[PDB]
RNA sequence: ACCCAGAGCUAGCUGGUUCUCCCCGAAAUGCGUUGAGGCGCAGCAGUUGACUGGACAUCUAGGGGUAAAGCACUGUUUCGGUGCGGGCCGCGAGAGCGGUACCAAAUCGAGGCAAACUCUGAAUACUAGAUAUGACCUAGGGGUCAAGGUCGGCCAGUGAGACGAUGGGGGAUAAGCUUCAUCGUCGAGAGGGAAACAGCCCGGAUCACCAGCUAAGGCCCCUAAAUGACCGCUCAGUGAUAAAGGAGGUAGGGGUGCAGAGACAGCCAGGAGGUUUGCCUAGAAGCAGCCACCCUUGAAAGAGUGCGUAAUAGCUCACUGAUCGAGCGCUCUUGCGCCGAAGAUGAACGGGGCUAAGCGGUCUGCCGAAGCUGUGGGAUGUAAAAAAACAU
RNA sequence: ACGGUCCUAAGGUAGCGAAAUUCCUUGUCGGGUAAGUUCCGACCCGCACGAAAGGCGUAACGAUCUGGGCACUGUCUCGGAGAGAGGCUCGGUGAAAUAGACAUGUCUGUGAAGAUGCGGACUACCUGCACCUGGACAGAAAGACCCUAUGAAGCUU
RNA sequence: UCACAUCGACGGGAAGGUUUGGCACCUCGAUGUCGGCUCUUCGCCACCUGGGGCUGUAGUAUGUUCCAAGGGUUGGGCUGUUCGCCCAUUAAAGCGGUACGUGAGCUGGGUUCAGAACGUCGUGAGACAGUUCGGUCCAUAUCCGGUGUGGGCGUUAGAGC
């Protein structure tokens, strides 16, 4: 997964959330899967 | 300053040459190590043929010191910037180089 | 690394001349007293008052400076006596002048 | 790279940028345009690849005007060499721009679309920019 | 070479130059210099004579071309409209000429910029003149003191400055960088605040008191004073340390779209026949790129926002029914937080620690200096001497 | 190799050449070694060799420089053991350079920007002897470099 | 096919203080300049070894990037060289700070003295981060600091275990 400082949906099945200060982009892709910032 | 145009364009020249060399030269692999005996010599008499480029901008150089147009702070201005000049169009006759060098082994 | 630094061409002047307005407008003046050394004729010679070989605008006789104003975009310097200066000893200057004479006389 | 054609005087000073620019505060040509917040030196490297990228993003029609042309110059002095004698020679070229105003002007295409070419256009340039609609 | 002598050679250079108290107290700048770490004269000290009135405060009058602003001038500049003049093609090949996928003077309209541009033009500053009685005695009389310059005599040091605020230059609008201009402090200034900390803030140390009031700054403990008050905000150990950017973190404000003729999110539904559409005939067929962006059948549907295909096929989202039943969706703006944020002997907000003992706003007490008040003592000066004050 | 043209008193003959000369540079090629910026031979683009400040060769000779081999080994892998002279202890005699005063910790912070001495922490009974040298900007010689002085002295035209 | 497996143009924003600089603030009544030996220690921006996500991941072997600094990170040829290239290896042959750690611990090959030579510059004396051969590296530890090892005293009456 990636950690970029811009967490962006790419995939429009992408989502947001916080765990433990994070900002994780969750989709149902493996590719779209990013950390961080 | 006249003598930084006539020093740099002529290294194009010396890059066509090389060109020109190595359009003339284009068998088992045993024999593909007898024509690294003429095409290392293109690449020598490239070489040889940019430092002449560069002997001749530092003997005109000698020259403007001896006869007081510039004095030793100038004279150390154009040498840096022509070390830089030479040796990075010297990178260029390496890439070409490796570029007929890499066509033995993979075209 | 250490390159030699190109020499300027520049370098040279002259050190202010000192010309403009000696003798300001509604203030004394005497005769020949020179009011203003101009360049060239920024201010223009008015009455009372003369002008020289390098546009220095003098005054002749006794009397306050005037600034008028010219016609069509400039200015003159003419020259006015005034009739009577009233002074009264009422004032704060005169009191004050007249308590100090007389504390150094008071004194010695 | 949008060099001024033969100006008065070659090297200039410094001076600096206080005040709100007030009159390149209105659009004249376009209906939507990218306006700064922040003053900067915006060289003339920076104006063409934010024109450039603006372009990229109009596609099928509708026409793009720049409003900031540099002018000033500036100079770095021969690098690696100690203070003083004299100044160097000119490098870039740069616009002054204060605080309030434009920079690019668009008009005629959606507003989908030139909203998102100047977040491009945003993204070239070194200052806090914003988007202004009002022809 | 040595030894003695000239010879205590000279040294604008370095070091050193010894008792006490009281009064005043600089400069580190300009000018010239075979001068730049020296010297001269000015500037600024002391001391002693002479001449007079200013000083600080308020109010008028003067000439300024700077900040600002502007495009009439000098340059520079973008877009449009008018378009002399120029680019390229077409003729019955020496008279003659006409087309013109085209670059564009000069004016007009809109729109910028400029230390060395100005049809304009501030605030300060500068020059001048005017008006006002500073502290102590029975509205004046007469008092006591403090209060500024100009000229000259005698006789000094200084002539390496530093930082901070602003106006700029040089630099990379880097430097505890450099150079000028105006002002503060240090220099030559102790004390209190800043953990320590010349140059920041407060305040100018004559001396004594185991008195008091306060400035700056503070009131959980180390360590003086509120574990004071009322109203908000943070959940990060933020509160010590930085940006571009990222964001259903949290709190408030205004504006804006639908909604118990029932919105929002879930939930089985529907989401069509010419469309193999004209097109460059290899195919672009709702979806490479072109335009057109139909109209019907309809509770609804764009000849289409995305996925999936050589192109089809196929999977969705727009929208609408139905289930369902109450406030929800998308921008603007802030306030305080999170990520972005990694270095070399060992934690580093001063430490302990704190959910307020942090931040914001308000209200009142207190602490707090060598400041000011009180009580006593000294020395100057106001004259000469003592008392007596006033100032120092 | 062959010509044109300019300047100059004349434009380097033989020889040698990447050298005690070569900057670019570890030039390129071959030899030597598993591998060779040094070495040997050749090339010639001699920055800037060259004919008595001689040119180029040369048997011999060198506490000469510079490469390679054989033999040889503690030079090394990688140390170990032992003998003396010290070191250590006891008795006798008995110096030195150094030294503002020294009740002379570590960490990080601060400050003339690199602190035993200033701030906050941490650590730490008092005092010998043996060993060790990281610091006391340790000691030694008013820096021999650099620059200054209208200093000194040699040497040159 | 698809910017976002893997690269990422034109441009923008940061940190670090290892390079080459700028400044001239401490040190000219001296703080010894490179490389090697010996002996450290520390940082992470991770060469290998532990554990992961993604992959244009069939497996093997990768690529990429997250966590992690506990441990390790060869022997030679050439050069004074650090650096570098090459040979034979190997799990791998990490990169830095510590006065480019460490000369009162060592070395003296390089670079800053006098001799001599070559090329060159200089009418000449002489000169040239041009080159070559030759060329003296001090010290008995006061204090802190360390490795060892005693003595005193303390621990409340004194002792041995």
């Amino acid at each position: 997964m990636k950690i970029r400082a811009s967490v962006r949906p790419i995939c429009e099945k992408c989502r947001l959330i916080r765990r433990r200060g994070r900002i994780i982009v969750i989709c149902s892709n493996p590719k779209h899967k990013q950390r961080q910032g | 300053s006249l003598i930084e145009t006539n020093t740099k364009q002529r290294m194009e020249k010396t890059i066509e040459t090389i060109r020109s060399n190595f359009n003339s030269v284009r068998l088992t692999s045993d024999r593909r190590k007898e024509l690294a005996k003429v095409v290392s010599k293109l690449a020598e008499e490239g070489k040889v043929a940019v430092r002449n480029i560069r002997r001749d901008a530092l003997k005109s150089y000698e020259k403007l010191e001896k006869e007081k147009k510039l004095s030793e702070d100038n004279v150390k201005d154009l040498s840096a910037d022509l070390q830089k000049l030479t040796d990075e169009y010297m990178k260029k006759v390496e890439s070409i180089y490796k570029q007929k060098e890499q066509e033995l082994m993979k075209v | 690394h250490k390159k030699g630094a190109g020499s300027t061409k520049n370098g040279r002047d002259s050190k202010g001349q000192r010309l403009g307005v000696k003798i300001y407008g509604d203030q004394v003046a005497k005769p020949g007293a020179i009011i203003i050394r101009q360049r060239g004729t920024k201010f223009h010679p008015g009455k009372n008052v003369g002008i020289g070989k390098d546009h220095t605008i003098f005054a002749l006789i006794d009397g306050l400076v005037k600034f008028e104003k010219y016609g069509p975009d400039k200015k003159k310097v003419s020259v006015y006596p005034r009739e009577i200066q009233p002074e009264n000893p009422n004032s704060y200057r005169a009191r004050k002048r007249e308590n100090f004479r007389l504390q150094r006389e008071k004194k010695k | 790279m949008l060099s001024p054609k033969r100006t008065r005087f070659r090297k200039q000073h410094r001076g600096r940028m206080k005040g709100i620019s007030y009159r390149g505060n209105r659009i004249c040509f376009g209906r939507y345009a990218l306006q700064a917040l922040e003053p900067a030196w915006i060289t003339s490297r920076q104006i063409e690849a934010g024109r450039r990228a603006m372009t990229r993003n109009a596609r099928r029609g509708g026409k793009i005007w720049v409003r900031i042309f540099p002018d000033k110059p500036v100079t770095v002095r021969p690098a690696e060499t100690r203070m003083g004698s004299g100044k160097g020679s000119p490098e870039y070229w740069v616009a002054v721009v204060k605080p309030g105003r434009i920079l690019y002007e668009i008009s005629g295409v959606a507003e989908n679309i030139a909203r998102r070419a100047v977040a491009i256009a945003a993204s070239k340039m070194p200052i806090r920019t914003q988007f202004i609609i009002s022809g």
